């Protein structure tokens, strides 16, 4: 039934805490890579890059879910600090060779038949 | 059964340590093998040099298909899709259409060589030998563009490779 | 007809060696050193 | 026999492994849930998704069991099942040369405790069947993507993704490194329906629902 | 071939090819198929 | 005449490079162990002028045979950076020619030209030790057709 | 003192591409599987397959 | 047989010919059109006609298992010659 | 070749001859390699006690073939569970008493005689008989049966286009490849095509194993402990 | 391409065998590359009657997964007895 | 539009973007961009050649098969062109180079032969001619160069009235010889600079931005005609821009004084090499003339594309010139360079 | 039933958060879930 369970977390509270530390540590793991990895972005150009997916990740609210991605955000935070990753891996969070695609209805109908 | 490989306990006879003591002091069994490779150097080269002479291949040979055709001249290919349908890759494309004489031909028969894997499961799909990969080992190409074989390709080959197809599949049309 | 394959000769086949065949070859551990230091003694007189 | 295409059944071997069966059951009857011997003479011991440590560490230590060999360790995504995924060990018992197969199943969330400690085989194992389907398993010495690429997100081996994937690769010079792009094939895969509209095996017939 | 003269037929070639790649006799491939979906040809007569 | 002088310079030049390429140690798959066959004795590619040297800053062609997939493919482009030029990428066996019988799949790009500028393409699954043996010839054709002087003595 | 053995460098979807092909299609797969026991590889295929089947090859 | 296009190209048997426009031109140039000079669809025509006298003829067309299944054409409407559908040989009653 | 049912076809005419005249020969080559390497000092030195593993964890790490059997473990499925008609062939499993890189390598090379006796055997035994199972829903009639009768062509048909309907279950079939235990977990939903295709690699369990391997040896060693555990990594990758 | 008998003696002398009793190198030994036709045998159910595939199918007899207990004193018993130690070689014990 | 040409499929390397360019002389800088983004979003390019088809193999790699077919042309021959730019509905003119070889005169490469593609052109039934000049083309300027392309797009321009004329200022970028000539300069002791460069100010554009703005003139309905001046946000006074190429590859800055009548002298003596020349008496000219600045003239935000600032991406160019010292050095250790602006 | 600390989560499941289903495809697809009809002509 609804009970269900769980992987670390107890509730939000620390699954929102988990959220943190990987933060903490995604924060001050930017400039060593963009000095390690020889990036061509800034150090101020890779910390939004390490924000802006947290709240693109901000409707889950399942705790379990919640624990679930902290775990592959820190596998990923893992496999990158040991230059495991390269740089166009890295680079391939940067969208930048694909060219940007239209929002607006118009530009959807101008384009091609797609939604 | 088994048998057991390497625990040899050496004797400890003075004769046998003497041997073993000649063996490390001066070197024999690295001797033992400079005498096989020199032994192996005035043997006769296992070279064959290139395509003045080329290496020996069976009748069954998997190589460049070609499209055949009937002795009359007409063409084997039905189009019945069964090689489509066996092919492991899905390199083979092919589209038919009722033909102005009335026959069942194809009109596309795009043959993809940079997808199959020479299984050799279309030639024997197709009830009429109508594809079959020819002895030629040898299509090597410039552009990846050259590899992707049409209709006109396949016939091509089938028209140019034809007395090698009849001889070989002359010989192992009873093997299976 | 007659079946015919690929089966083996009546004979079934030659013997196979399988086992290591290995030789051994050389003077004696003893003979090895006499003649070393024969040469060793020539060469000092 | 007269027949010589059918294969030859072993009897003697599927009244001693059914034995077995029964014996497993009795041993531990908190864990398991279902045994059954199929008709090729293969055992599989179904278990519930916390009986996998127990239940391992019966088959290989007990004396009459000795199962001491982690043959694979795979799982079979069933997107139909409530919990789609099902972990499937299979073992190996040098001293009574059979094999068992321990099949337990699990939901995307709910994690496995990490049969490493009962088997030092199945952690690499363990890294596999995440990285392939998503299933976390927890207390494991290390969990890693072990095949995908670098930074390669979803599971594969999962139903519901699809055959070719969502990201390509190729060089692209303004850049001067290998990027990624959305999957944009030069031929679909032509998908074939070839399902016969006839029954097949009367023999394992569904009930009429 | 002297002595076993393969079976001679029409279509068979008289003159073998080497492989023609890089010459500009290379073989490109081609769609061999028809045109499947053609347009409305728009009328002569003017607007009226 | 100019012209005479730079097409014997020419001739020099390539005659080298095409008598002495060496094939990179780069293998993959399937592809790659019937390309030994190609070093083994019965075909000896050694006697043809070649040689397998690794380190890819001293070698000419690169063999790229078996299935290219994706994580590697950083790998390679990185490796054919380092090669020094004149280089060249042989890709060999169907796999390297666009995907290969895992076309479709998820984790192989399909072609070994969406990393590498590729050179002539030898087909097969595997391509047999001769089948390429050829093709490595054939590219020594290429070599001695090129102009490069003729070029710069025209530019 | 530690070595990763980090693989993936080969991971072709064969176990992913046998479920879009019929039993007779992914043959080959195995035969690419380990490239160099190939008769082997197909042996093991094809025993399971015949195992499934419930059928057995003739003597030859 | 092969004829020749407006533009210059030669149109295959099945009738395909990039026409005016047709951008995908520009690869023919410098190369050549590859198609295949024995059209099959005129090169089955010349062949004659069976008189064989009968009301059902197999066609093994040729070689036995070296041509195609065993198919019975059935040599009885008296105003068109009866055509196997593998391999298009007509075969015909002798007009009584 | 080998297909579910039987082998496609059936030899030439005259291979088996060609393969006697090869047996022959190789005995006289694979002495030839424990000439130039077996009792080599250099050789002995670069692999004896190098990479050694006990028989416990070789046990428990899921290690098969040459890693069971260099450690001790006589263990073989050729012998234990014989597959197809490995029973009626005789023949010898090398086991080591060490464990370590250079047991194994008399293992393989003693593997090398033990298969030219089954070759001896195989040649010697050789059957008369079909080459598939006659059963045609399964295995493809000849081409003779495909173009004169009805039921042949309609299975021939099908089986290139829909394949048979293997029934619904599941199964694991380990075979002893040469690398080692060689298995495949095929899990089929009663269509024509599998559900899933598990495929048990024996590099894949082995290669786990590096590190406990390779505790103390230098980088030297790694290359030899790579070199003996015969990976390839076609089956690993999957 | 016969190896003067000077250096045969080399050869086999330096290896310590006869190399000539048997080369790697092929020659006339081999099976000639033409063969006759051959006629392949058909198979035990190849009969013109009582050839019913209703005593003959083998995927018709498979039965499901036979179940011995769901969820829904006996003496232990081994899955398979215990295997016998295998014996030494005969043909060739400790290497 | 023709049916082989209607777009379809969304913009990637399989999709029919339904241009067939004919970019000329896609063998060098430019080209080399240009026809990544044709082929990114999927777009037959003829890309004629004259040189070794090995030195246009980094040119094969970047679009679908059948896609980047080659083909071999001459500079003073019309039927070349003809054959070229056949089958073809966009044609890109990139032909030109920055010495003076002895089968290629300056106006050559910049009257003669643009002229010949944009004639051609004009009869074959293309539409969409755009032709490449320089942004300072000036008609009595000091260089041959600078006055060869001013007359150059007189004559584009009167054969192809519908032709789209790109002026771009001068291109930075990996391979530009722009900041590699400035980064190469410090073989020869220290930087020479007439009047310190203290007189000079030079207005640089990246050059994927030039490279976006040709495609996206391509796809405009407007571009016909027009004529664009494609120049970088910021101009820097010359000297300040030496100070920040010296400081991004850290090494050290010796500038000097050097009269232009013996800077002349020295670019004669470079010119001397049959081989690719580094300074010819025409590049020191360049070097001197500001980019002019023309309000009027439609520049590059109308098109869409926002100009890069070269402070963003410089170590891209720089990183390779600098030691293995300073190799890890980022962009944020060296501060922007001081900028004269409008 | 197994006293594992059992949280009575109520959220209906949704793991489009981690099986890396690109944006696009995940809202702006339609999936439609029927039965297969017969094959007419069979
Ligand atoms: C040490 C060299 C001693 C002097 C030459 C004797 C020698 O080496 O004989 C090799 C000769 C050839 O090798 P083989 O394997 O015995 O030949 C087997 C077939 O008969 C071989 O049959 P075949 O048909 O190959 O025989 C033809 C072959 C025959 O070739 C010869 O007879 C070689 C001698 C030159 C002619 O000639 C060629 O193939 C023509 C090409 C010759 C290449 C260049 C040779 C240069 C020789 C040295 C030049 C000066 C330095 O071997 C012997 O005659 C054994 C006696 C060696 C005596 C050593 C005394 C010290
Ligand atoms: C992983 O994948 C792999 C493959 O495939 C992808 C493979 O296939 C294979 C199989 C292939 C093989 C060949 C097996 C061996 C290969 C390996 C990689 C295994 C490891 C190798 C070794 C341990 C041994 C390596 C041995 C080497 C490199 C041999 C070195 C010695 C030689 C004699 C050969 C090289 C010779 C050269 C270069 C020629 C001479 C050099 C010159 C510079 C030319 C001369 C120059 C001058 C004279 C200068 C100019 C001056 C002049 C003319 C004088 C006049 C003018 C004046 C001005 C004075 C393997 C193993 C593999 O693992
Ligand atoms: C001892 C060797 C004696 C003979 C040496 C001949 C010279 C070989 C130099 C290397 C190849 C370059 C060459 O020949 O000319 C340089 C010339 C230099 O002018 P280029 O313009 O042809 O250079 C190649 C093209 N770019 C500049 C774009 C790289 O290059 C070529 O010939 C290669 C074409
Ligand atoms: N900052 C800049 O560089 C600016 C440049 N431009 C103009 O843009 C154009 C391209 O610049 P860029 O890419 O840097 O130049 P590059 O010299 O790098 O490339 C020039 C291209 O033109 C070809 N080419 C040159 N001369 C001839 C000739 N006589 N016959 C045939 N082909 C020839 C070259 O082929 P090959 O390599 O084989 O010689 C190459 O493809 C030039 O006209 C240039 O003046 C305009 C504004 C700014
Ligand atoms: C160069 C590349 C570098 C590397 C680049 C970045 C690499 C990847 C980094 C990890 C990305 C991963 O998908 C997500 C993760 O790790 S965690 C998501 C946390 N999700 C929650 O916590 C619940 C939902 N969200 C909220 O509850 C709140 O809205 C929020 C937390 C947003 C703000 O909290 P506030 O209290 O409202
Ligand atoms: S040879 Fe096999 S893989 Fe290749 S096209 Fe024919 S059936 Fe397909
Ligand atoms: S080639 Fe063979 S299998 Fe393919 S359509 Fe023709 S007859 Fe059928
Ligand atoms: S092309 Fe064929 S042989 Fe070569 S790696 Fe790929 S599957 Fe293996
Ligand atoms: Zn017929």
């Amino acid at each position: 039934g609804t009970s269900v369970k769980p992987i670390f977390s107890r509730d939000m509270n620390e699954a929102k805490r988990r959220v943190r530390e990987l933060y903490r540590a995604w924060y001050r793991e930017v400039p060593n890579t963009v000095h390690l990895f020889q990036l061509d972005i800034s150090v101020k150009q890779g910390r939004d890059k390490v924000r802006e997916m947290f709240m693109k990740n901000a409707h889950v609210t399942d705790p379990r879910v919640v624990d679930l991605l902290v775990i592959k955000g820190k596998m990923e935070l893992e496999e990158t600090i040991n230059v495991w990753k390269q740089r166009t891996h890295i680079m391939r969070f940067f969208h930048e060779t694909e060219a940007p695609r239209p929002t607006d209805f118009l530009s959807k109908f101008y384009v091609g038949h797609d939604p | 059964t088994y048998k057991f490989v390497n625990m040899r306990e050496p004797s400890m006879d003075m004769k046998s340590v003497t041997d073993r003591a000649a063996q490390t002091l001066l070197w024999t069994e690295l001797v033992r093998g400079l005498g096989m490779t020199l032994s192996y150097l005035f043997r006769e080269p296992a070279t064959i040099n290139y395509p003045f002479e080329k290496g020996p291949l069976s009748p069954r040979f998997r190589g460049e298909h070609a499209l055949r055709r009937y002795p009359s001249g007409e063409e084997r290919c039905i189009a019945c899709k069964l090689c489509e349908a066996v092919c492991p890759a899905q390199a083979i494309t092919i589209e038919a259409e009722p033909r102005a004489d009335g026959s069942r031909r194809t009109t596309r028969y795009d043959i993809d060589m940079t997808k199959c894997i020479y299984c050799g499961f279309c030639q024997e799909a197709c009830p009429v030998d109508a594809i079959v990969e020819g002895p030629n080992f040898e299509f090597s190409t410039e552009t990846h563009e050259e590899l992707l074989y049409n209709k006109e390709k396949l016939l091509n080959n089938g028209d140019k490779w034809e007395a090698e197809i009849a001889a070989n599949i002359q010989a192992d049309y009873l093997y299976r | 007809s007659k079946v015919k394959q690929d089966m083996p000769p009546p004979g079934g086949y030659g013997p196979i060696d399988y086992k290591r065949n290995l030789p051994r070859r050389g003077l004696s551990g003893y003979s090895m050193f006499a003649v070393g230091i024969g040469t060793l003694l020539f060469g000092y007189w | 026999d007269t027949r010589p295409t059918i294969r030859p059944r072993n009897d003697v071997v599927h009244k001693q492994l059914s034995a077995f069966g029964q014996y497993v059951a009795e041993i531990l009857p908190k864990y398991v849930q279902q045994v059954q011997v199929s008709c090729f003479n293969e055992l599989e011991i179904f278990i519930h998704p916390d009986g996998v440590i127990p239940v391992l560490t019966f088959l290989r230590d007990h004396t009459n069991a000795q199962f001491k060999s982690l043959a694979d360790l795979t799982a079979v995504d069933v997107p139909t099942r409530q919990n789609r995924f099902e972990i499937v060990y299979n073992l190996l018992s040098l001293r009574f040369n059979s094999q068992i197969r321990v099949k337990t199943y699990t939901d995307e969330l709910t994690p496995i405790e990490s049969s490493v400690t009962v088997y030092k085989a199945a952690n690499w194992y363990e890294r596999e069947i995440w990285d392939m389907f998503g299933v976390f398993f927890a207390n494991h010495p290390d969990l890693r993507r072990i095949l995908t690429g670098y930074g390669f997100e979803g599971h594969p081996f999962r139903k519901d993704f699809p055959l070719s994937g969502y990201v390509e690769l190729r060089y692209d010079d303004e850049v001067k490194r290998v990027v990624a792009e959305p999957v944009e094939l030069a031929q679909e895969f032509r998908k074939f329906d070839l399902n016969s509209p006839w029954e097949a095996f009367p023999a394992y017939r569904q009930p009429p629902e | 071939p002297t002595t076993k003269p393969p079976t001679a037929r029409k279509y068979i070639w008289t003159n073998h090819k080497f492989n023609v790649s890089g010459t500009p006799q290379q073989y490109v491939p081609y769609s061999t198929t028809r045109k499947k979906i053609q347009e409305w040809v728009p009328p002569s007569t003017p607007y009226k | 005449r100019g012209e005479y002088v730079v097409a014997k310079l020419d001739d020099l030049v390539n005659w080298a490079r095409r008598s002495s390429l060496w094939p990179m140690t780069f293998g993959l798959a399937c592809c790659a162990v019937e390309m030994m066959h190609m070093a083994a004795p019965r075909y000896d590619m050694d006697r043809f002028g070649v040689v397998f040297r690794a380190s890819p800053r001293q070698s000419d062609v690169m063999i790229v045979a078996g299935t290219l997939t994706n994580k590697m493919a950083p790998a390679l482009r990185k490796v054919y950076d380092q090669m020094p030029e004149p280089r060249y990428v042989v890709s060999m066996g169907s796999c390297a020619n666009g995907g290969g019988y895992y076309h479709y799949s998820y984790s192989v790009v399909r072609g070994c030209d969406r990393i590498v500028p590729v050179d002539i393409y030898v087909p097969g699954c595997p391509p047999t030790a001769e089948a390429l043996l050829y093709g490595i010839l054939q590219l020594q054709r290429k070599i001695k057709r090129e102009k490069r002087l003729r070029i710069w003595y025209r530019r | 003192r530690k070595c990763d053995p980090h693989i993936g460098l080969l991971h072709r979807g064969t176990e992913k591409l046998i479920e879009y092909k019929t039993y007779l299609q992914a043959l080959p797969y195995f035969d690419r599987l380990d490239y160099v026991s190939m008769m082997c590889n197909e042996q093991a295929y094809s025993l399971a397959v015949e195992k499934l089947l419930n059928i057995q090859p003739p003597p030859r | 047989g092969v004829r020749t296009s407006p533009t210059g190209e030669k149109v295959t048997h099945t009738g395909q010919a990039y026409d005016d426009g047709d951008y995908r031109r520009v690869r023919f140039s410098d190369r050549q059109k590859e198609v295949n000079e024995n059209f099959a669809i005129d090169l089955i025509a010349e062949q004659p006609v069976s008189e064989v006298g009968s009301r059902v003829i197999s066609c093994d067309g040729g070689g036995g298992a070296l041509g195609h299944p065993r198919v019975y054409i059935n040599l009885d409407k008296e105003t068109k010659t009866g055509t196997c559908g593998y391999c298009g040989l007509q075969f015909r009653q002798p007009h009584h | 070749y080998i297909r579910p049912g039987g082998v496609h076809q059936d030899l030439p005419l005259g291979l088996l001859d060609d393969i006697y005249e090869f047996s022959k020969n190789f005995s006289f080559r694979i002495d030839e390699l424990e000439e130039m390497l077996t009792n080599n000092r250099i050789w002995r030195n670069r692999t004896v006690d190098i990479g050694v593993v006990t028989a416990e964890d070789a046990l428990n790490y899921g290690f098969s073939g040459v890693m069971l059997r260099g450690s001790g473990i006589q263990w073989d499925l050729r012998k234990t569970q014989p597959y197809d008609v490995y029973d009626q062939v005789e023949f010898d499993v090398p086991i080591g008493s060490r464990g370590d890189c250079y047991d194994r390598y008399l293992c393989r090379v003693e593997e090398m005689r033990q298969s030219l006796r089954i070759i001896s055997q195989c040649l010697n035994k050789m059957p008369p008989g079909e080459i598939k199972v006659d059963d045609a829903k399964v295995s493809p009639p000849k081409r003779a049966e495909m173009k004169t009768s009805m039921e042949s062509l309609i299975h021939h048909f099908k089986l290139y286009t829909e394949g048979y309907q293997v029934p619904p279950g599941a199964t694991y079939t380990a075979i002893e490849a040469p690398k080692g235990e060689f298995g495949v977990y095929l899990v089929s939903d009663g269509s024509s095509r599998p559900y899933r295709c598990k495929i048990k690699a024996p590099g894949f369990a082995h290669l786990a194993g590096l590190d406990k391997m390779s505790k103390g040896h230098m980088l030297a060693d790694v290359v030899a402990i790579i070199g003996t555990q015969d990976i390839v990594f076609g089956e690993v990758d999957r | 391409a016969s190896a003067t008998r000077v250096i045969q003696l080399l050869r086999n002398w330096a290896s310590g065998r006869d190399l000539q009793a048997k080369l790697q190198l092929r020659y006339q030994e081999i099976s000639k590359r033409t063969q006759p036709p051959p006629k392949l045998p058909v198979g035990p159910s190849h009969k013109l009657s009582n050839n019913y595939y209703c005593t003959r199918d083998g995927r018709r007899e498979a039965m499901p997964p036979s179940i011995v207990m769901s969820s829904q004193e006996k003496k232990a018993v081994t899955p398979a007895p215990p295997i016998k130690r295998w014996e030494l070689s005969k043909d060739q014990p400790y290497l | 539009l023709h049916h082989a040409l209607i777009p379809h499929g969304k913009g990637g390397r399989s999709s029919v973007s339904g241009i067939v360019a004919t970019v000329f002389g896609a063998t060098g800088f430019l080209g080399r961009y240009v026809v990544n983004h044709l082929g990114r979003m999927g777009s037959q390019v003829i890309v004629p050649y004259r040189c070794e088809p090995y030195d246009t193999m980094h040119l094969r790699p970047m679009g679908d098969l059948g896609q980047i077919i080659f083909m071999e042309w001459n500079g003073k021959d019309k039927d070349s062109i003809r054959k070229v730019v056949e089958h073809s509905n966009v044609v890109i003119n990139l032909v030109g180079r920055e010495w003076e070889t002895k089968n290629f005169d300056f106006e050559d490469v910049f009257v003669k032969i643009p002229h010949a593609i944009a004639q051609v052109s004009k009869e074959a039934g293309v539409e969409k001619l755009i032709h490449i000049s320089h942004l300072n083309a000036d008609i009595k300027s000091p260089s041959r160069y600078l006055r060869s392309k001013a007359v150059g797009e007189k004559e584009v321009r009167a054969a192809f009235p519908e032709a789209t004329i790109i002026k771009p200022s001068d291109i930075f970028g990996r391979e530009d010889r722009f900041l590699n000539y400035f980064a190469s300069m410090r073989w020869f002791g220290g930087v020479p600079l007439i009047s310190l460069g203290k007189e000079t100010v030079k207005q640089p554009v990246y050059i994927v931005d030039v490279s976006k703005g040709i495609i996206n003139a391509i796809k405009d309905p407007d571009a016909k005609g027009k004529t664009f001046a494609f120049v970088g946000p910021n101009r820097y006074l010359l000297f300040d821009l030496v100070q920040y190429i010296f400081a991004v590859a850290y090494r050290p800055f010796l500038p000097y004084p050097l009269p232009h009548f013996a800077y002349r002298w020295v670019g004669r003596l470079f010119e001397v090499s049959p081989f690719e020349p580094w300074t010819t008496r025409d590049k020191v000219e360049r070097v001197h003339m500001s980019d002019m600045t023309l309000p009027h003239l439609p520049g590059l935000e109308d098109l869409g594309i926002q100009a890069t600032p070269l402070e963003l991406k410089a170590i891209e160019v720089l990183r390779r010139h600098r030691t293995y010292r300073w190799l890890t050095s980022e962009m944020e250790d060296v501060k922007p360079a001081k900028t004269v602006n409008i | 039933t197994q006293d594992t600390q059992l949280i009575a989560v109520d959220e209906k499941l949704d793991i489009t958060t981690l099986t890396g289903v690109p944006e696009e495809h995940i809202k702006t697809r339609k999936v439609r879930i029927f039965v297969p009809a017969r094959n007419n002509m069979q």
